[PDB]
């Protein structure tokens, strides 16, 4: 029942350093090794290294012997079988090849030939090594569109445009709407801009009984945009 | 990665499929343990085969492994629609870390094809306040991973401001993509109708809007 | 590794199997010498160390009625049931403690004793009697 | 058929042999819990359940000194004597109870224990020692 949580998204410059957390729960933190593996589009995935919270024994890749430093706290036992530890990792000498999604995971077994093998993975943490600046997004509403004229389904969403740092998560009506929520990936402009959209398929009869507000939460820039999509349609297939 | 796998692998419905995994003399894929990873790109992967032909708990016995003297093999019986994703192999020891391979994309065909859903959007009034214009062409629920999108201003081709995404797998075992067209208010006012054409491998869906309507 | 009495309570079942004599030798003889003759206080601890040997003899009767009898490791002929802990090998002996094991078996543990006392010696002995005449 | 504890007291010896564990499991553990500390009344029942285990251990010593040792059915190498119950097979196991059997054997029962304790392990063990060197 180990439900691990990593750190948040951060933006850094080349040659600087960044520290990523790896908070655990639901299992004995000192009973398993903690692996760390990255995923960069330049060289695919690469195993970075594992560490032992119990015996204090770490093991890195010879390419990460100088720039990666992994630390662990002592576990905080909640019950006789549950503890809440933490595993941090600092990486220095940031280059362009160290841009991607990083992971920490739980060791496999406590004894045998494959003990440290990663079984329970974290959700991940994306890092972008760039000398550019943090720029907030520009959030627009989307006009409703017909999806099935005979069925009567509308499609309305929000448009996040032109943000340089890490991507953004969006909720609907303070997270009260999950049915029909479909989120599109970001773009890559020639200047290095990222921009995406999100949409939801709403009933055409749901125009005087429900209200749809999209909530954009850009964390590296520490901004939030709450937009109200107008129920007035403009697609000729949707007014019916 | 000196650990070389198969290039790109397809398959049929309800049949078997085989994926290779081998490499360098140091990496002879012999006195070392081999594991397999089902990797949905951008989501949570899954361990299916560990240290040898022994599979992970909960894995259906449709999967199996084999280890020769110079390479490792992955065998998949009874191909399912949810098996259509990329797999990876790793070689390791008890103390060394993981060594990923080149990769092997898997495409299980013989399934029911999907008629696409292509929808066209104009810029709204708030974007008319922003002095820009963006046509939105959304594509979803199409089976083959290949689409070609063309933008036509008054049925005349457009090359600047044309952006088209990559095919992305819908969680319902279908595919999804999109394409945008950036235009200026002068080029938005000086035309009659705008067209987004998506040429399918067996059809073609075109949507036409107009700034006057 | 020894680690003394109960040293492998949190280790794997395989590593804990390496210290069976250690847990066995310290449970039966915690000998108190009751040479002083003190009236009402002796009956309580005497009842205690008598119920101790009563429980020990109950365990010994359970380990004698089965085909197993040596106070050691032993194998039987009752097949393991897939309904009981749907797990493979090496998953049990290398990432599990005897405590959690008995906890997961506690739901189905009561019928295993019956399958060991009846499906074995109530038929194994009878087969031994009808196959020892030739 | 089970018929519970002592269910086959009037049945044949063959049918009664089908319920050995039933009579064996209920004689050793009639466990009373003596947690309350009551003065003069505890010594009587304590002496009772101590003499119980003393008699049980006497029976276990008698069943250990013989070539038999498993608390089950067992065969020996002492021949049956025609003077003891001049009866054929199937006449005993199909028209006789263990009560009447022990009654008829009670006249000659005392020497059978001696023939089992001396004519067996006082010579079987010695033959085992002088035939295990090769
Ligand atoms: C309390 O709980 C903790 C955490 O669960 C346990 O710690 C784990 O202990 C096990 C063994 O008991 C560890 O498993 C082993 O890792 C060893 C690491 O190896 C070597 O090399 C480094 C240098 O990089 C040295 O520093 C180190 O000392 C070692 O020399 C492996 O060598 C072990 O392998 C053995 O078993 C295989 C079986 O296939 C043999 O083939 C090998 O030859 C070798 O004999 C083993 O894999 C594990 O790493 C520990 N940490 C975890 C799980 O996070 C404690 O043991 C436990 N204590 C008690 C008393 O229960
Ligand atoms: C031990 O690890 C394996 C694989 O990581 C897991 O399936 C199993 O449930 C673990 N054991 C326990 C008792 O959780
Ligand atoms: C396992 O147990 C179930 C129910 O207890 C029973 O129906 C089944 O026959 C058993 N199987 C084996 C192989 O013991
Ligand atoms: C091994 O595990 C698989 C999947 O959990 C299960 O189907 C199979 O019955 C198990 N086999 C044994 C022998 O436990
Ligand atoms: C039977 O017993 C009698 C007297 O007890 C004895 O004389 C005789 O030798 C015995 N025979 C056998 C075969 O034991
Ligand atoms: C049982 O029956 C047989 C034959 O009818 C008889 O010889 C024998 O004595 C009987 N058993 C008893 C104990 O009387």
């Amino acid at each position: 029942e180990g439900q691990l949580v990593q750190s948040g998204a951060e933006l850094k410059k080349p040659g600087a350093s960044v520290k990523i957390s790896c908070k655990t729960s639901g299992y004995r933190f000192n009973f398993y090794h903690i692996n760390w593996i990255r995923q960069t589009a330049g060289r695919g995935p690469e195993w970075m290294g594992w560490i032992s919270p119990y015996s204090g024994d770490k093991n890195l890749a010879p390419a990460f012997q100088d720039r990666v430093i992994m630390t662990t706290d002592t576990e905080v036992p909640v019950t006789s079988f549950t503890s809440t530890g933490a595993a941090y990792m600092e990486i220095r000498n940031l280059k362009f090849d160290d841009t991607g999604t990083y992971f920490c995971a739980k060791g496999l077994l406590r004894d045998g030939s494959s003990t440290w093998l990663p079984y329970l993975w974290g959700q991940g943490t994306l890092l972008t090594v760039s000398s550019a600046s943090t720029k907030g997004p520009s959030v627009f509403p989307l006009a409703p569109s017909s999806k099935s004229t005979s069925g009567g389904t509308a499609a309305l969403g929000c448009l996040v445009k032109d943000y340089f740092p890490e991507p953004v998560t969006v909720s609907w009506n303070s997270g009260a709407l999950t049915s029909g929520v479909h989120t599109f990936p970001a773009v890559l402009q020639s200047s290095g801009l990222y921009s995406l959209s999100s949409v939801v398929t709403v009933p055409s009869s749901s125009l005087g009984t429900q209200t749809y507000i999209c909530n954009v939460n850009h964390k590296p820039s520490n901004t939030k945009v709450d937009k109200r999509v107008e129920p007035k349609s403009c697609d000729k297939g949707l007014e019916v | 990665s000196v650990l070389t796998q198969s290039a790109s692998v397809s398959g049929s419905l309800g049949q078997s499929v085989t994926i290779s995994c081998t490499g360098p003399n140091s990496v002879c894929c012999s006195h070392k343990s081999i594991s397999w990873y089902q990797w949905p790109p951008g989501r949570a992967p899954t361990l299916i085969i560990y240290e040898d032909n022994e599979r992970a708990p909960g894995i259906s016995p449709r999967f199996s492994g084999y280890k020769s003297y110079w390479s490792a093999y992955l065998t998949i019986s009874d191909l399912r629609p949810e098996d259509e994703t990329t797999y990876y192999c790793c070689s390791y020891t008890h103390n060394s870390g993981c060594v990923f391979g080149t990769g092997t994309k898997v495409s299980v065909l013989g399934q029911s094809k999907a008629n696409p859903s292509v929808t066209l959007f104009p810029p709204s009034s708030e974007e008319l306040q922003a002095n820009k214009a963006t046509l939105v062409c959304l594509i979803s629920d199409f089976y083959p991973g290949a689409v070609t999108v063309a933008w036509k201003a008054d049925s005349s081709p457009v090359k600047a401001g044309v952006e088209t995404t990559t095919p992305s797998k819908q969680s319902n075992n279908k595919y999804a993509a999109s394409s945008y067209l950036s235009l200026t208010p002068e080029q938005w006012k000086s035309h009659r109708s705008y067209s987004c054409q998506v040429t399918h491998e067996g059809s073609t869906v075109e949507k036409t809007v107009a700034p006057t309507e | 590794v020894f680690l003394g009495f109960l040293g492998a309570a949190g280790s794997t079942m395989g590593a804990a199997s390496m210290t069976l004599t250690v847990q066995a030798r310290n449970l039966l003889s915690g000998n108190p010498d009751w040479l002083p003759d003190m009236t009402v206080w002796g009956i309580k601890q005497l009842q205690a160390r008598v119920l101790a040997v009563e429980r020990y003899l109950r365990d010994q009767q359970l380990l004698g009625i089965w085909g197993c009898s040596g106070k050691l490791i032993c194998c039987t002929n009752v097949p393991w049931n897939s309904s009981w802990s749907n797990r493979n090998l090496s998953e049990i002996w290398d990432n599990m403690t005897w405590l959690q094991w008995d906890k997961e078996i506690s739901n189905y543990t009561q019928i295993i004793y019956g399958l060991l006392e009846e499906s074995q010696n109530q038929q194994e002995k009878n087969e031994q009697d009808l196959l020892a005449l030739d």
